């Protein structure tokens, strides 16, 4: 879940 | 007393909700009613209207529509993830739970929110600038003609409950924090938060609709309808993902749908 992590990480 | 802490949470979430979502039920109704100072939406009732309408919006017709619908969902997921982050306690959870909570939550919330945008006849689009008819969407060729119809059916029942943006802000929080999604590592802290959110949601419904009773209970029955509606949908994506190779599914959407119901 690459983008989800990214979105959450932001 | 405690009703204070919960009154606060409800206002924090409404604030967060309004920052996060561009088009509220408030303006959407105003537009749909037409009782507003802004220019009316460009109605899209057929292929001709659509083509003329193309200029006022952000490959065969049906597949074009589905790609727009795709573009928009992705923006939805971003708005919802941003909102989730503002739920007190949400970001303290395991990052893998955060992902799971969202992975399963987002389609339930899209449909909750679509309904603010819908009526018996059709659905607002491009931030209230279009109004794409329900007749027109049915008319699309299989499988695409059955894609939006279950959501109109849900919408007509849900919009009856006459909920407010302030009610919805909490209602969507409660959905996201469902401790019973496949593959959570640590359920307890999620359930902890949901109990808060459910109390705040109960208070909010007593306060905002003091004449109406059982809106709370009615509303929690609908939370189960959605999971079914979302399953029915994921199934449809499999049907669409297979019978059409002409189309590509968006990476973010893939993430969600892969290993989902
Ligand atoms: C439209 C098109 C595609 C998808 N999807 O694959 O998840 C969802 C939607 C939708 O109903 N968006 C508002």
């Amino acid at each position: 879940h690459k983008i989800l992590h990214r979105l959450l990480q932001e | 007393p405690e009703s204070a802490d919960l009154r606060a949470l409800a206002k924090h979430l409404y604030d967060s909700y309004i920052k996060s979502f561009p088009l509220t039920k408030a303006k959407a109704r105003a537009i749909l009613t037409g009782k507003t100072t802004d220019k009316s939406p460009f109605v899209i009732y057929d292929m001709n209207s659509l083509m003329m309408g193309e200029d006022k919006i952000k490959k065969e017709v049906a597949i074009r529509i589905f790609q727009g619908c795709q573009f928009r969902s992705v923006e939805a997921v971003q708005e919802i993830t941003e909102y989730a982050k503002s739920i007190p306690g949400f970001v303290n959870l395991d990052l893998n739970d955060q992902v799971t909570l969202l992975k399963y939550g987002v389609h339930e919330i899209i449909y909750t929110m679509l309904a603010s945008l819908m009526n018996k006849d059709g659905v607002l689009i491009s931030e209230g600038q279009g109004f794409m008819t329900r007749e027109f969407l049915k008319s699309l060729r299989k499988p695409f003609g059955d894609f939006m119809e279950p959501k109109f059916e849900f919408a007509v029942k849900f919009n009856a409950l006459e909920l407010d943006d302030s009610d919805l802000a909490i209602f969507i929080a409660v959905i996201i924090l469902s401790g019973d999604r496949p593959g959570l590592l640590n359920v307890k802290p999620i359930e902890d938060i949901q109990d808060n959110l459910l109390q705040a949601l109960e208070l909010q419904l007593k306060l905002n609709h003091p004449e109406s009773s059982q809106l709370f209970a009615k509303l929690l029955q609908k939370m189960t309808d959605l999971r079914q509606i979302v399953t029915e949908h994921v199934q449809l994506l499999q049907v669409i993902k297979k019978t059409e190779t002409d189309m590509s599914l968006h990476p973010l959407l893939q993430e969600i749908y892969k290993d989902l119901y």
